[PDB]
């Protein structure tokens, strides 16, 4: 949970251009504060990129560049090399209440080195062992896609569940393709007191989901 | 050349204060020009402000997190601290202090806050919030249900829950079967104990003819479990 | 004898504009002041003029004129108005209801705004009361907004008064430079001392 919203993912081939995008609202980037945009390289701190909405600090090439307009602001990058795929956050200032530095969520950006592969999700409802301990857990496995980036949700009877969910960051598999999982852990009341359960998996704006039934 | 380096236990038990230490070289904490904050990020999650001090005494704070944080400037030894009270397991996360400096040519340094940014960044320092003992895993199966077994290929697999530390190994067939197989990463959870889980993609028509066992060893504890997997009904 | 024009370019043509928490008053006097050369010496995005028609502004007289003078931002010109509301017209620049005078206005985006942003003109956020008409408040004392005292120290509930525009030359117009020359017409039981030259004085 973030106030400023950025897509999850973001993709191109080597030397191509690509935007990011930034979207808050009249109270952050549209009452006038500036967007910074930091850099966070796999394994690494963050690192400022851009600066007051676009200014680059000494040492950032001059590919990275950035904007603002209304409610919204943009990070783009030419010519993309391998060297850029990273997690990208903007931030801004909030003057809401008592006023914050907010965040936005986060950007994975991932230069095409294979082709693009849509998910495969299976979802396992609790086993009868684990319900005769007294625990109930859905196991949502999501195999096979490229880029490395998803987004999980679930839901019980169509009502967005966030509580008892923990979820893997995408991790490569024996064949070069991505993989993740998450879970839903729940007591066996709360388990059969739904019809269905549905985990919801969105990856490059197309969402798949797969559900389960105590019932069935 | 401004460096800062970050210091705390890296683990602290649920409700307890965790006390953080960041210091600095190649300027001083006493700054009236920059200011010094602390961010955190959950594992494999967003970055989270959570408050910033300027010129020794003056204070900003996250307000969804201002009754738990208190921060302070140590002069004599360039530092500044974090104090985060009734820790969670919400709490677990990597903690980076930075350096927060205003725009550049600005007179009034207080009235510019608002455009403000992070440079330069600590390396960061994982905090885990737990108070778990260690302790072996229960593992459960995920059979292959009636859907897979329609098709060509079968997804099965095993659940190795609420064990610590890490690490736990898991392999099927004692090693046996290698194809198709891939063991994710391990899943903190809200209780302080890992889980993680072992899946298999295997031929449908082998479901009734070849026995499936994912071993499970976790040294810490001492324990090692073979589960066998099979398709019981619904 | 007094051919002596009412030095107007020193105000309009000032190098700096202050801010306008700290805005700038200028006294005019003993000079003859034609306003037809007034709202033809440049494009002025506000014009307006209260409480005595700008058809004959020239045929005028006044016991002195005041010039105040400072920069906010483009969507902020309209609260430089009687009846008006919000933080300019509150806390930082209050007209009153039966002002007679006139609000200059234009964007000065081409001199107060920077590459990189310049941050050095500010605005009152915050105050315990309204601004009468014509006070100004240049303290810089903690806010307290809360029940428990700041002494002197930011905090939650202690807040620094003053807060920084942010000019850079791309922003959207209503986030723009804009300097702003507020005329004041005093009337008082005293001998006339600025007069338009179409006054039959002159
Ligand atoms: C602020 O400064 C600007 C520029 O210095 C002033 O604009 C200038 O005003 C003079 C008025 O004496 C202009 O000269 C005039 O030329 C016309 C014919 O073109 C003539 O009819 C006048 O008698 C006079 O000779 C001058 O061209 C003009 N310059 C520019 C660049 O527009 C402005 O008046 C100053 N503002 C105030 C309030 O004093």
């Amino acid at each position: 949970q973030s106030v400023l919203m950025q897509p999850p993912s973001v993709s191109g081939a080597p030397g191509q251009r690509v935007t990011i995008s930034c979207t808050g609202s009249s109270s952050n980037i549209g009452a006038g504060y500036d967007v910074h945009w930091y850099q966070q390289l796999p394994g690494t701190a963050p690192k400022l990129l851009i600066y007051g909405n676009n200014n680059r600090p000494s040492g950032v090439p001059d590919r990275f560049s950035g904007s603002k307009s209304g409610t919204s602001a943009s990070l783009a990058i030419t010519g993309l090399q391998a060297d850029d795929e990273a997690d990208y956050y903007c931030q801004s200032y909030d003057s809401s209440l008592s006023g914050s530095k907010v965040f936005g969520g986060g950007t994975k950006l991932t230069v095409l080195g294979q082709p693009k592969a849509a998910p495969s999700v299976t979802l396992f409802p609790p086993s009868s062992e684990e319900l005769q301990a007294n625990k109930a857990t859905l196991v949502c496995l999501i195999s096979d896609f490229y880029p490395g980036a998803v987004t999980v949700a679930w839901k019980a009877d169509s009502s967005p569940v966030k509580a008892g969910v923990e979820t893997t960051t995408p991790s490569k598999q024996s064949n070069n393709k991505y993989a993740a999982s998450s879970y839903l852990s729940l007591t066996p009341e709360q388990w059969k007191s739904h019809r269905s359960y549905s985990c919801q998996v969105t990856h490059e704006g197309s969402t798949v989901e797969k559900t389960v039934a105590p019932t069935e | 050349q401004v460096q800062l380096q970050e210091s705390g236990p890296g683990l602290v038990k649920p409700s307890e204060t965790l006390s953080l230490t960041c210091s600095v070289s190649g300027d001083s904490i006493s700054s009236s020009d920059y200011s010094w904050g602390w961010i955190r990020q959950p594992p494999g999650k967003g970055l989270e402000w959570i408050g910033t001090i300027y010129y020794i005494k003056n204070t900003y704070y996250n307000p969804s997190l201002r009754s738990r944080v208190t921060l302070s400037v140590d002069t004599s030894k360039n530092l500044f601290s974090l104090k985060l009270s009734s820790v969670t397991a919400a709490d677990t996360a990597v903690y980076y202090c930075a350096r927060e400096r205003p725009p550049f040519d600005v007179v009034v340094v207080p009235a510019a806050r608002p455009y403000n940014w992070f440079d330069p960044w600590g390396l960061g320092t994982l905090v885990i919030v737990s108070s778990a003992s260690t302790k072996g895993p229960s593992v459960f199966p995920l059979a292959p249900s009636s859907k897979s077994t329609s098709g060509g290929t079968a997804a099965l697999g095993c659940l190795v829950k609420d064990y610590f530390p890490e690490p736990v190994t898991v392999s099927w067939n004692s090693g046996a079967l290698t194809s198709g197989v891939h063991t994710f990463p391990a899943v903190l959870q809200s209780s302080g104990l890992y889980s993680l889980s072992s899946v298999v993609t295997v031929p449908s028509s082998s479901l009734g003819t070849q026995t499936y066992i994912c071993n499970v060893n976790h040294k810490p504890s001492n324990t090692k479990v073979d589960k066998r997997v099979e398709p019981k009904s619904c | 004898n007094i051919t002596n024009l009412c030095p107007f370019g020193e105000v309009f043509n000032a190098t700096r504009f202050a801010s306008v928490y700290a805005w700038n008053r200028k006294r005019i006097s003993n000079c003859v002041a034609d306003y037809s050369v007034l709202y033809n010496s440049a494009s002025f995005s506000t014009f307006k003029c209260y409480g005595v028609s700008p058809t004959k502004l020239n045929d005028l007289c006044f016991t002195n004129v005041y010039a105040d003078s400072f920069v906010i931002r483009g969507d902020e010109v309209r609260q430089i108005a009687p009846g008006q509301t919000g933080k300019i017209a509150d806390y930082n620049y209050k007209l009153p209801d039966d002002f007679t005078g006139c609000v200059i206005a234009w964007n000065s985006n081409n001199l107060d705004s920077k590459v990189g942003g310049n941050y050095n003109y500010l605005y009152r956020l915050f105050r315990k009361s309204n601004l009468k008409p014509f006070e100004r408040d240049i303290s810089t004392e903690i806010y307290q907004a809360g029940s428990t005292p700041c002494n002197g120290v930011e905090g939650f509930n202690c807040y620094f008064p003053l807060q920084s525009y942010g000019f850079q030359p791309t922003n959207g117009v209503g986030y723009q430079p804009y300097r702003v020359v507020v005329l004041s017409f005093e009337l008082l039981h005293a001998p006339a001392t600025v007069c338009g030259p179409g006054s039959h004085h002159h």
